[PDB]
């Protein structure tokens, strides 16, 4: 009974075995049928030694026998079948299968050990491999699965447990999705996914659940993962000492996927899965102060209006599979003109059929982005933590009706309804949000104001038909409002709690990282001069039509809507930073105590401070390979699958003297009002007559040096 | 069943052989996926 | 910063500044299960799964793969 | 590959279960009668009480397994005989295969057993929803009321001879015999003191549509004498006595499950029943009221308009959901929403025999379930914090989150969520009413989907939320295994139920 | 009746089959053939999809 | 209300003697009499009152076992509605 004396014999005993193998594979290749002849030749002698020198050979057929035997017994046993094939006696099966050796005819023990051994080798794994099959599918499960499992055992992973299963997870899924990311926008790669067959929708239907990985799923998959993962990264810090912090945490992780899903939906039943996913996960955010019921009045409100949009949506669907017998989304898009000319008889009209699935489409979409007249919960919205607030209103929860607009605009490019009404509720929505947001005083206030105004912004660049405009609209809002969204958190955070800047004034000091970030960030946000968020508004500014009824009012509000966002960034920054110090004493008392000077001394944490810088370098690098693949001489964006060509491209490529001489009127515009909000004095101070001074040295400076620049040089 | 698309020629083939496309081909499923496969109930049994 | 730290009573099993000593290994077992899952839903839907063709792949019209109407 | 011993299994299977009730029942009530010279509980360890609890909960259990695995003989056996009928086109050949009964036990009322998908699933809801309610009323049956530990046996023969009969007389019968257990259970196990009235309100609403069917009954055997159920294919009844049939038939059918204006019956015994048979009542009791009034509108053929029958459906469900908001108690609101899932299934019975009876017959099933949840989640609440109403309850989930937690999954549930039975039944019904009539589509899901869903919801959520600061020192404490399990079971079966053979769907 | 909302469904398939291998463009013309006309000869009045009840005479009923 | 016997004789309840003590000495005659009972639960070490403490196989067991049976029985229903004693299994197998 020795260890050592063991693995000795199992060793002697798997080479002699392994040569008895080689042996009889090379005696059953001479002897293919007459190896018989020799091994089991009647002769005692040469039986005795065939058999003591194929022992190890011997003994394995023996054990292979009677577990087939005991196998065959449990099969007949369970499945009422049959016989072991034949009904052998056992002692004549035994003996015939021990005395067979053609079953080791073509096996070698050192080849099986390699290729069980190499079976599990990941050298083999390759890009080409990757390419053809998606493995964005199995980490976007694994991200899902790690929520859910950590949502039900919270005991078991505390917060540190939590956040760091979830870290990995959601960084595993972030960086599939950033290498599928070249591969989808720009090689042509998209992927249709079926997991099964769902759900039976009929007498004879059953529709799969199905996810589709395409340009249009991919341009919001990526950004809100990519949001996600700072935001992720930043709520630990931002609920730093609070009793919820995993549930926070969850409450995140579950609706990104819930969005993602929407967004990556194969058919309409999987965007309607995800559409009341998101609904209910935006309401938990919003509620996640549960023990106040001020709290939840606001998230009922947001509550009713989502399952208002449920119902359009619900009903829209319903009419096109009433329509067309299939639900799948590609078939829709692909059939929906032939069906283009139908009509459908309701109550005492004739309502033509594209036109009502196209209202009812374009009506859940204006709830879910917060359009003029839907928007009223969106302002209510921002009693949930600075990180939900930030995920919902920069590309997870108004981006919604985008996503839509974007998927089915095969439909909306034949609808009457969509071409007369995406317009005028753009610009409303544009100009209202702006206007609100800049007389606005609160932080997130003005955020979600200004989250408003963008969102009308991309309706009325999707009314304009550019879809890569719209892309480059949606990529540039949702980053640089996630990023000042973190940053005002972490300025109310140090204010304790304190949203109105009315009590904030002097932060600049007290949080540096907080004050240059949001510079900016606010810079590239409200679209001005110089900076990667002018040229969206340019774009949509190029794009826009002219064809409309409404035309004047539309674009009055467009201009207006525009100009406002300097108004609004220029307050916030300047109010929250570099104004009077007006919060309480003790705000700025108890962070000023000499005992706290330290090499570690902050306001804020370390690790806000890298997410924030992190996603600003990604953003930027993302807007900038979106623009060289859109904007760039050479178009090298994937497929759209539109055939609706707008002329567009032709006012970037080659832009006439009338349109390039329209721009400057927007242009000086912004530039006076830019002087007013930094040279107009409210208050008396000690500076009046030298900054009038400085403004008049200002404006003869820059009058002899375009004289200079332009004529003399 | 019957074919959807309008036809083309052999000739027309050759010469889209000659200039150097390929035929679309479905592929069989790798060892790995194969859920009738060797290596795939290895990787069970681990 | 947080709000201060108030009692919560023992027997009621809720999440209030819940942390686990064995965090680490319950995340090492939690983890990599879902891993292994998640790799057999993966596996198991690939076989389900549509990609068009390559850069240099054109799809024969006459080809089994290439659509086909229904023939009454 | 069919084979009739695949047939006389299912025959088997499906006789037999019945007797196995039957032969439980009446060992339990022969010990129970012959144990003890008067027949009440005594109060102590060694009382035969618990042997009857023990013996009613798993025959329960054991028939209701047993029934899945007749039911599940029964689905091959359709669809085989679908096949053996529709495949064979040679004109000398015909299916005409005769089955010799068993010579152990006798046919029941001599009569031969026929199920149909949509019967066996009316008995699968019965012994389910019996299971919970049992589970339910150990806490009420105490030491007078423990004979009426029996009930949900009684229900679950009538119910089986109720749904394994071609007899249109016994049919009638079997439904009839549903009101002397449920009013004795309202009557003596009640708690509350207004369960007095309840009952007689409960008795009179439902007898009065009793007496509508009975009238109808007696149209048809007086007119025909036959009694098969499949006789009347030979007679046709002339116009005037097919409208009264049906309409006797449909308002006679309604007053049990519950129409507008025939539901103040209901609101009063939800309202002051036992909480675990409000469960039996709202999951069961209504729907064979639904069966009877297919089986008699399928056989008989009617020339009329539906659109007064639609309209009716369709003002019930208005109305309930409309009410839905002003309902503080939880019991009542549960009600309400039960009077609303109800409707909607009775709308989807106007057509006939047309594809709407299976989405009817699903959503009679997610109603079952998803009521019974509602009603379960109730009797928590009520019996850990003395109340039912939204002023006296509030923070539920504070003190209590995995009660809160199955709350708000409850909500999500009956919002109709894809991946479950209710959106499923939805849409069926939804795709059907839209061409059939869209602006009334439009309306039913508005007003349903919205105000009645917004309504319910937020008392619900009220009572979830908020911060239970009132009687600290008599809050409880959480729910129990048993409670925790029958939740869970629920959404299991809810969401599992849509992966079911779609050939009956 | 399944038999024809079989072939709406295999169409619808073969439908989703072409947009997914054939690039957009070209997608319409090669549509328009065979598989747009009975796409279109596959409607509803000819197909119950989801409908409560396919109105047919008794004539259609026995075609 | 309950009416069963508490004292069990499946098994030995645990409990522990130590925690109360009552007096035996030194009493007042104001002072109450001390109490006769005076055990107290006594829970096992590692107990965690939070998760179900389930440390059995079965259920894994039996679970693993259906499916595996679930397996083989489709494997041979397959073979069955295809006319085999046993699974043809093709040489290559694509999407679908
Ligand atoms: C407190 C509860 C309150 C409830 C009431 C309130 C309800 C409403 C509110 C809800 C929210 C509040 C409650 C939540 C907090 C609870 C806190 C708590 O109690 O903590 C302790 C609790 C228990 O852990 P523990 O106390 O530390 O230890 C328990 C024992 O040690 C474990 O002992 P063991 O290791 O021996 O395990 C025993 C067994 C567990 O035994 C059981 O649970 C018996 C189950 C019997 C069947 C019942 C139907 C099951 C339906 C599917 C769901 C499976 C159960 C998972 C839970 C539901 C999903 C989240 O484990 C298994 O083997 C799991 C496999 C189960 C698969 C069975 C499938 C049957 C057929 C189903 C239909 C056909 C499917 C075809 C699929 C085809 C291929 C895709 O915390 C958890 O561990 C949570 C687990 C959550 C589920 C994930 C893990 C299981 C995954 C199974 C496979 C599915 C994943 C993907 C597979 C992909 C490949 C196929
Ligand atoms: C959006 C809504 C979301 C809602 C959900 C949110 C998330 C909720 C999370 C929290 C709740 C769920 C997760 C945690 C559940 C609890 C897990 C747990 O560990 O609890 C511990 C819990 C409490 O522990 P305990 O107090 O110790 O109680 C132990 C049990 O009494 C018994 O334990 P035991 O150790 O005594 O094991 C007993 C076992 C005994 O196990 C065994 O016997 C297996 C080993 C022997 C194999 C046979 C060998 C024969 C030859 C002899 C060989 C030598 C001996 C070998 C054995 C040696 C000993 C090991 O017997 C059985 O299990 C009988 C089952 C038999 C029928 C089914 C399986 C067979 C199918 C057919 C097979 C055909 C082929 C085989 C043929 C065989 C020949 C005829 O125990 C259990 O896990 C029991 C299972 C049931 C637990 C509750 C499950 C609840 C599931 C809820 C699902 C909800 C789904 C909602 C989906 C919603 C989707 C929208
Ligand atoms: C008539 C010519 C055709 C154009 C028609 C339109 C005329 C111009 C209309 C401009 C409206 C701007 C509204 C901004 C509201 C900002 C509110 C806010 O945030 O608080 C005040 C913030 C300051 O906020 P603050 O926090 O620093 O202090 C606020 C102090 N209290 C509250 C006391 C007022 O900004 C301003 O004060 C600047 C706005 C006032 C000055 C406006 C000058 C307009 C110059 C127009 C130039 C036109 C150029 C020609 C071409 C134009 C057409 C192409
Ligand atoms: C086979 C494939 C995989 C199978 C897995 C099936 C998973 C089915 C769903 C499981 C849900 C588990 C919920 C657990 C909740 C535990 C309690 C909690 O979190 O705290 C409650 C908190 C506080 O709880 P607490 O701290 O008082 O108590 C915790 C401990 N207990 C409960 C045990 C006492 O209360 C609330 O405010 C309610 C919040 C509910 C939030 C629910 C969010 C769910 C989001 C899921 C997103 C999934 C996306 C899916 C995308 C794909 C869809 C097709
Ligand atoms: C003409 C023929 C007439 C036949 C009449 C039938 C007479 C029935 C008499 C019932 C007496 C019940 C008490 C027996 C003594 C129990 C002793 C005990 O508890 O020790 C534990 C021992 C053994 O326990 P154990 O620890 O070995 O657990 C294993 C249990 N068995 C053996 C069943 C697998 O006795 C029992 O557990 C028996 C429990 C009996 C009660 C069962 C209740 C469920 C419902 C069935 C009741 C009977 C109705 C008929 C069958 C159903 C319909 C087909
Ligand atoms: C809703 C009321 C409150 C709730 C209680 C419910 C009570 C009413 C229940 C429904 C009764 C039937 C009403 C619809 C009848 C439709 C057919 C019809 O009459 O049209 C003329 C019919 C149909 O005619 P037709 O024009 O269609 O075709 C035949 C035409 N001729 C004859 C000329 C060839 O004509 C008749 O033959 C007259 C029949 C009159 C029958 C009226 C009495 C019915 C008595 C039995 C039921 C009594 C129930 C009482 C319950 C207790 C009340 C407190
Ligand atoms: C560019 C992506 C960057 C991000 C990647 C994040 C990690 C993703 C997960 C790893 C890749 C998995 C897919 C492999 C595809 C494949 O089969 O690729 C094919 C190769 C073999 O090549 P061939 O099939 O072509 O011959 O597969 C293998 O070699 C299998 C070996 C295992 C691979 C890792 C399995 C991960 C799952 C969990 C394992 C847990 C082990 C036990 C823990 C206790």
């Amino acid at each position: 009974f020795n260890s050592i004396l063991f693995l000795l014999f199992f060793i002697v005993n798997l080479y002699w075995f392994n040569s008895g193998l080689i042996f009889f594979n090379s005696v059953y290749k001479i002897h293919h049928d007459a190896w018989t002849l020799i091994f089991q030749t009647d002769s005692i002698l040469n039986k005795l030694k065939i058999y003591f020198f194929l022992l190890p050979l011997y003994i394995s057929s023996f054990i292979h026998s009677i577990s087939t035997w005991y196998y065959n017994y449990i099969l007949n046993f369970l499945l009422f079948s049959e016989n072991l094939n034949t009904n052998t006696n056992f002692v004549d099966y035994i003996t015939y299968n021990t005395l067979l050796l053609s079953k080791f005819e073509d096996f070698n023990l050192f080849v099986y050990i390699k290729t069980l051994l190499i079976t599990f080798d990941i050298r083999q794994i390759n890009l080409d491999f990757l390419n053809e099959y998606p493995i964005i599918l199995l980490t976007g499960l694994l991200f899902l699965f790690t929520t859910i499992f950590s949502l039900i055992c919270l005991s078991y992973l505390g917060l540190y447990g939590v956040f760091i299963l979830n870290l990995a997870s959601i960084l595993l899924f972030w960086l599939s999705m950033l290498y599928y990311f070249n591969l989808i926008v720009s090689e042509n790669y998209y992927y249709y996914i079926s997991l099964g067959k769902w759900m039976y929708l009929s007498n004879g239907f059953r529709v799969s659940f199905d996810l589709l990985i395409d340009l249009t799923s991919i341009s919001f998959s990526f950004l809100t993962l990519t949001i996600g993962v700072f935001v992720y990264i930043y709520t630990f810090s931002y609920f730093r000492y609070e009793p919820l912090v995993e549930r926070l945490i969850l409450f995140l992780n579950s609706f990104m996927i819930s969005m993602i899903l929407l967004v990556s939906s194969g058919n309409f039943i999987v965007l309607f899965l995800g559409w009341e996913l998101i609904g209910l996960t935006s309401f938990f955010l919003i509620n996640f102060w549960s023990t106040r019921v001020g709290t939840l009045k606001a998230a009922f409100k947001a509550f009713s209006f989502n399952k208002l949009s449920d119902l359009f949506l619900f009903f829209a669907i319903l009419i096109i599979f009433s329509t067309t017998y299939n639900l799948d989304i590609l078939s829709f898009n692909n059939q929906i003109y032939l069906y283009e000319s139908y009509n459908i008889d309701m109550f005492y009209w004739s309502i033509n059929l594209i036109e009502i699935i196209s209202f009812f489409f374009i009506s859940c979409a204006f709830i879910k982005s917060a359009q003029f007249g839907a928007h009223i919960w969106l302002p209510d919205s921002m009693e949930a933590p600075v990180p939900a607030s930030a995920l919902i209103h920069s590309a997870t929860l108004v981006s919604a009706g985008i996503y839509l607009l974007l998927r089915l605009s095969p439909l909306f490019e034949l609808s009457k309804y969509a071409y007369f009404i995406l317009p005028l509720i753009g610009s409303v929505t544009a100009f209202y949000g702006g206007l609100v947001s800049a007389f606005q005083s609160d932080t997130k206030k003005t955020l979600a104001y200004s989250t408003i105004s963008h969102c009308g912004f991309l309706m009325v660049s999707y009314s304009t038909g550019v879809l890569e405009f719209v892309i480059l609209y949606l990529y540039v809002h949702g980053f640089f409002k996630a990023a000042t969204f973190l940053c005002v958190g972490n300025v109310n955070r140090f204010n304790r709690n304190i949203q109105d800047f009315k009590r904030m004034g002097g932060f600049y000091k007290y949080l540096p990282f907080e004050c240059l970030a949001s510079f900016v960030c606010m810079i590239n946000l409200s679209g001005l001069p110089l900076t990667l968020g002018f040229y969206i508004k340019h774009l949509l500014f190029i794009g826009l039509v002219e064809s409309y009824t409404l035309y004047p009012l539309i674009f009055s509000s467009l201009i207006l809507g525009a100009i406002a966002g300097v108004f609004y960034s220029y307050r916030l920054f300047y109010s929250i930073f570099f104004d009077t110090k007006k919060g309480k004493k003790a705000i700025y008392l108890q962070a000023s105590r000499i005992i706290l000077n330290s090499k570690f001394y902050s306001n804020t944490s370390l690790a806000s401070n890298l997410s924030i810088t992190f996603l600003v370098l990604i953003s930027y690098t993302v807007i900038l390979y979106l623009y060289c693949t859109t904007l760039n001489n050479y178009y090298s964006l994937s497929d759209l699958k539109s055939i609706y060509i707008n002329n567009a491209y032709s006012y970037f490529y080659k832009p006439d003297y009338n349109f390039l001489n329209a721009v400057s009127i927007l242009n000086w515009f912004v530039i006076i009002l830019l002087i007013s909000v930094i040279y107009l004095n409210w208050r008396w101070s000690y500076y009046y007559t030298k900054s009038i001074d400085s403004l008049s040295k200002f404006i003869l400076f820059s009058f002899f040096f375009f004289i200079f620049s332009k004529y003399i040089l | 069943m019957q074919n959807a698309y309008p036809e083309i020629t052999d000739q027309h083939r050759e010469f889209l052989k000659k200039q150097g496309l390929k035929v679309y081909e479905p592929k069989p499923l790798p060892d790995q996926i194969n859920p009738f496969s060797k290596t795939y109930w290895i990787t069970n049994a681990f | 910063g947080g709000f201060q730290k108030y009692p919560i009573p023992r027997y009621l099993h809720v999440g209030q500044w819940i942390v686990n000593k064995n965090w680490k290994w319950n995340t090492f077992h939690m983890f990599f299960p879902t891993a292994i899952l998640c790799f057999m839903v993966w596996r198991n839907s690939m076989i389900s799964t549509a990609k068009p063709p390559n850069y240099g792949e054109y799809v024969d019209p006459q080809s089994p793969v290439a659509p086909k109407a229904i023939k009454y | 590959m069919f084979n009739l011993n695949t047939i006389y299994l299912s025959r088997i299977f499906i006789e037999f279960n019945f007797y196995f009730l039957f032969f439980l029942f009446l060992i339990s009530s022969i010990i129970f009668y012959f144990s003890k010279i008067i027949s009440i509980q005594n109060l102590n360890q060694n009382s035969v009480f618990n042997f009857l609890k023990l013996a009613n909960i798993f025959g329960i259990l054991i028939s209701f397994f047993i029934h899945i695995i007749s039911f599940w003989f029964y689905c091959i056996y359709s669809y085989n005989l679908s096949l053996n009928i529709f495949s064979d086109i040679n004109l000398y050949n015909s299916n005409s295969i005769e089955l010799l009964n068993n010579s152990l036990l006798p046919n029941y009322f001599k009569s031969n057993i026929t199920i149909d998908f949509f019967g066996l699933i009316l008995l699968t809801l019965a012994y389910i929803v019996g299971f919970v309610s049992i589970l339910a009323l150990d806490t009420r049956l105490y030491w007078k009321n423990i004979k009426y530990i029996f009930s949900f046996t009684i229900f679950l023969l009538i119910v089986y001879v109720y749904v394994t009969v071609s007899n249109i007389l016994l049919f009638f019968m079997c439904y009839e015999l549903l009101l002397i257990p449920s009013f004795l259970i309202v009557y003596f196990v009640s708690p509350s003191r207004r369960a007095i009235q309840a009952s007689l309100y409960f008795v009179i609403w439902t007898q009065l549509g009793s007496l509508l069917v009975l009238i109808a009954i007696s149209y048809i055997i007086s007119i025909t004498n036959t009694y098969e159920f499949n006789d009347l294919k030979y007679f046709n009844f002339t116009n005037s006595e097919s409208t009264i049939i049906i309409f006797l038939i449909f308002l006679g059918f309604g007053f049990k499950a519950p129409i507008w204006p025939f539901h103040y019956w209901l609101t009063k015994t939800h309202v002051e029943a036992p909480s675990g048979f409000s469960i039996y009542l709202s999951g069961f009791l209504v729907k064979t009221a639904l069966y009877g009034f297919y089986k008699f509108n399928t056989s008989i053929f009617i020339d009329i308009d539906s659109s007064i029958f639609i309209a009716i459906c369709i003002m019930g469900v208005v109305d309930s959901s409309l009410k839905m908001w002003g309902q503080t108690d939880l019991k009542k609101l549960v009600a309400y929403g039960t009077i609303q899932e109800m409707n909607i299934i009775y709308l989807a019975f106007c057509w006939g025999d047309s594809c709407a009876i299976l989405g009817g017959i699903l959503f009679s099933a997610t109603h079952a379930f998803l009521s019974a949840l509602m009603f379960f989640l109730v009797d928590c609440i009520y019996r850990r914090y003395h109340t039912r109403s939204l002023v006296e309850v509030n923070g539920i989930l504070h003190i209590t989150p995995n009660l809160g937690l199955s709350i708000l999954f409850m909500l999500v549930f009956f919002s109709g969520i894809p991946g479950t039975i209710k959106f499923i039944s939805e849409f069926y019904i939804f795709s059907g009413l839209l061409e059939a009539s869209p602006f009334i589509c439009f309306i039913l899901m508005l007003v349903a989907n919205v105000l009645g869903l917004i309504g319910f919801s937020k008392s619900w959520f009220n009572a979830t939320f908020g911060m239970p600061k009132k009687n600290t020192k008599y809050l409880p404490m959480d729910l129990s295994f048993k409670e925790s399990y029958i939740i869970l079971y629920c959404f299991f079966f809810l969401f599992i139920f849509s992966y079911f053979s779609s050939i009956f769907f | 009746e399944l038999f024809l909302n079989e072939y709406r469904k295999r169409i619808n398939n073969e439908v989703r089959r072409a947009a997914i291998l054939t690039p957009t463009s070209s997608l319409r013309e090669k549509m328009n053939h065979k598989i747009a006309d009975q796409i279109l000869d596959l409607s509803s009045p000819h197909v119950r999809g989801a409908h409560f009840q396919a109105v047919r005479s008794w004539t259609d009923a026995s075609k | 209300r309950q009416n069963f016997a508490k004292n069990i004789t499946t098994t030995d309840i645990p409990k522990d003697s130590h925690h109360f003590a009552a007096k035996r000495s030194g009493f007042t005659q104001t002072e109450q009499a001390p109490f006769a009972y005076n055990d107290v639960y006594q829970y096992p070490k590692d107990y965690k009152p939070w998760n179900y403490n389930y440390k059995g196989n079965g259920v894994l067991l039996a679970l693993f076992l259906g499916s595996a049976f679930s397996l083989v029985a489709y494997e041979r229903s397959y073979a069955s509605k295809t006319g085999r004693y046993q699974r043809k299994v093709q040489q290559n197998y694509y999407q679908i």
